[PDB]
């Protein structure tokens, strides 16, 4: 389940010739490391505490390739507006995910690389890591021109080679990190809704990684389709925050049970108001 | 470590 | 015009407890273009030194950002986050509810 992946986002600004470049690694999907156009002094820079082990070459080293990436994108997008016959007048975005993927064995489960123009999918390397798939006709363009100068090969080789060399490294320096857990702190609350009927809340807070699952149950039965999950939100600190809730008949509040599922949770957890 | 694209543009 | 729509959530860290300090939270996801203004209120006035995270887009290329506020919330004072956005004609303004 171990992953690392590079988030860029180039957004076209009119009259100019330099458009803003902003690159974000992840390990695991937890920030690492970060490049943006806009600095007072653009640099990649330490997001992690485990980051501080790599000396001064490494920030160096990735800066540059930054300025290249930079290049690239601004070129791109150029010949973008070129296929959508659209102006320069206005802001456009080209955006790119690339990074691996490790299984339980170990081994290389997969690599990814793909791009979107303007939010929308563009042209991504099958897990093959040798063909394209181009999302419309303007990529198609793309995808031809792509498969007559084989650039898969190249992708394959970074994809396959330095980006699980770097990982394995990463997972290692951050590991008291990254492998840690934070259980949820949970609890359920009682609201007033509509005449007859209450609100129950199961909340599960300060819990890391991410992932996680929340059910209600009544009378044996998980309340799949009538249960309102809000989308998982970042507590600020590092931790997240998520709930559920559920209308019920005013006096049968007792009937229904809440469910925490984690994996810092050895036994999922069971609540009710 | 980021990737470098390869020289062909989009 | 390939636009959408941002989603607001507004929250605080911890659990909310009239008179004791706390960190107000507005969670903007799910919008593109990236560009966007936000803009966290007290009483309808802008909260002073407000912090805003590092703009980052999720696995379906929609932009998210967090701002972020040292408040202290109390029995009458509300709390609002306004966003705007060009996928929308005008600011949304959302209030803090802290049974959400």
């Amino acid at each position: 389940p171990h992953s690392m992946r590079y988030f860029e986002t180039a957004v076209s600004r009119p009259g100019l010739e330099e458009p803003r470049y902003i690159s974000v690694g992840y390990v695991d999907n937890k920030e690492f490391v970060r490049f943006d156009s806009d600095a007072e002094n653009p640099r990649y820079e330490p997001r992690a505490p485990w980051m501080e082990q790599e000396g001064p070459e490494y920030w160096e080293r990735e800066t540059q390739k930054a300025k290249g990436q930079e290049q690239w994108f601004r070129v791109s997008l150029r010949n973008l507006l070129g296929y959508y016959n659209q102006s320069a007048g206005g802001s456009h975005t080209l955006q790119q995910m690339s990074g691996c993927d490790l299984g339980s064995d170990w081994r290389l489960l997969r690599g990814y690389l793909q791009f979107a123009y303007e939010g929308r999918d563009y042209i991504a390397l099958n897990e093959d890591l040798k063909t394209w798939t181009a999302a419309d006709m303007a990529a198609q363009i793309t995808r031809r021109k792509w498969e007559q100068s084989g650039a898969a090969e190249h992708y394959k080789a970074y994809l396959e080679g330095e980006c699980v060399e770097w990982l394995h490294r990463y997972l290692k320096n951050g590991n008291a990190t990254l492998l840690r857990t934070d259980s949820p702190k949970a609890h359920v609350t009682h609201h007033p809704r509509s005449k007859g009927e209450v609100t129950l809340r199961c909340w599960a807070l300060g819990f890391y990684p991410a992932d996680i699952t929340l059910t209600w149950q009544l009378n044996g039965e998980e309340l799949t389709q009538d249960m309102e999950l809000v989308e998982t939100r970042p507590a600020g600190d590092g931790t997240f925050q998520k709930w559920a809730s559920v209308v019920v008949p005013l006096g049968k509040e007792q009937n229904y049970t809440c469910r925490v599922y984690h994996e810092g949770l050895p036994e999922p957890l069971t609540l009710r108001w | 470590s980021s990737l470098e694209n390869f020289r062909a543009y989009v | 015009m390939i636009q959408k729509t941002p989603q607001i959530q507004v929250y605080s860290r911890h659990p909310p407890e009239n008179g004791k300090p706390n960190i107000l939270n507005c969670y903007v996801t799910q919008f593109h273009p990236p560009h966007i203004e936000i803009q966290m209120l007290k009483n309808g006035k802008k909260i002073p030194k407000v912090e805003m995270s590092d703009m980052s887009f999720s696995k379906d290329w929609s932009f998210y950002i967090l701002a972020h506020t040292e408040f202290t919330p109390t029995e009458t004072d509300t709390y609002a986050c306004r966003v705007k956005h060009d996928s929308m004609a005008e600011p949304k303004t959302v209030y803090w509810d802290r049974d959400m």
